């Protein structure tokens, strides 16, 4: 579905809005590229 | 027969 | 289970 | 959830618990998808094979929960449902094929540093994101390992715990079990060469299993957590209701461009 738009969702207060990181997320992310 | 092969719901 | 308070106006 | 950790203060905030009024007992997780609709497994709501049938009226939703039992006073948010849907061809016989429910929330919540919306996957997300090889992260207040020894210790969790797990192979999810896998589903988890744990595990159930796109920096919910062959076993994958492949229904029954 070409669906995205209105309404901020997944951007999260503590988080993504202070540009902190949590602590295990960047495994994450860089399972995209596969480290660590 | 999810029960019998032995299935969980969680 | 070993849960807490909630307000019993939800409980009824 | 097994093998995961503790959750840092607000690292879910789409996080739902699905509270059972009488006797008090947490029932399953689910998500907030909006200030009124929230996203659970449908067997959470509707097991007949252990009697297991909610009425909107038995549960409560409690959302921006750290603590698994602790009133959060301040925090957290207690709701009432309105209606509940589950869709229409689950199967909870034979496979648990189409494990979705939504649950509409009889008044609308207020969003907070602890209570925030998921994103719903759209077709290129879906596409470049549901990938073998790629982790989510699932989180959860269910069960810490299989079984314990009764009585020593606790065996589930005091607050919130994440697991980050991969995405597997459908063939190799395939082959992991003798139960009929669908393309409603995925599977998840790590392969016993891989030296790494985790699993989600009973009352885990409906939280979500998420991704985070490194190029608009959000999460997306790509599944939901609903069966699998106990916990923990090796060369055993967790079966997740693949939300993407559910979406259009989730559409039906919001009908946001509505009354």
């Amino acid at each position: 579905t070409f669906g995205s738009g209105e309404a901020d969702c997944g951007l999260r207060p503590l988080f993504e809005k202070k540009s902190l990181e949590d602590k295990t997320e960047r495994e994450l992310l860089e399972s995209y590229i596969d480290g660590r | 027969d999810f029960l019998a092969e032995g299935g969980g719901v969680r | 289970g070993d849960f807490e308070e909630i307000p019993e106006e939800y409980l009824q | 959830i097994v093998e995961g950790s503790d959750a840092e203060i607000g690292m879910s905030p789409w996080q739902v618990m699905l509270f059972r009024k009488s006797p008090q007992e947490l029932l399953c997780g689910a998500s907030l998808i909006s200030d009124r609709w929230v996203l659970t497994a449908a067997h959470c709501l509707l097991y007949p094979p252990w009697d297991k049938n909610f009425t909107e009226n038995d549960l409560l939703v409690r959302i921006g929960k750290h603590s698994r039992t602790r009133y959060e006073r301040n925090i957290e948010k207690i709701s009432m449902l309105e209606k509940i849907y589950i869709h229409p061809r689950y199967n909870w016989r034979e496979n648990l094929d189409r494990d979705i429910a939504l649950m509409k929330l009889k008044k609308p919540v207020a969003f907070s540093d602890y209570i925030h919306p998921v994103c719903l996957p759209d077709r290129e997300t879906a596409a470049s994101l549901l990938q073998a090889g790629y982790k989510g992260r699932v989180t959860g207040w269910g069960n810490l390992k299989e079984t314990w020894t009764a009585n020593v210790g606790k065996g589930q969790p005091s607050v919130l715990q994440v697991v980050n797990l991969p995405i597997v192979e459908r063939p190799v999810c395939k082959d992991s079990t003798r139960i009929r896998i669908t393309d409603n589903m995925f599977c998840a988890g790590y392969k016993p060469d891989e030296g790494k744990r985790g699993d989600a595990c009973e009352g885990d159930s409906g939280g979500p299993f998420v991704m985070k796109s490194p190029f608009n920096n959000r999460w997306y919910q790509m599944g939901i957590v609903s069966w699998g062959e106990g916990c923990d076993r090796d060369g055993k994958y967790g079966f997740y209701t693949h939300v993407f492949r559910l979406k259009k229904w989730i559409q039906k029954v919001i009908d946001q461009f509505g009354e």
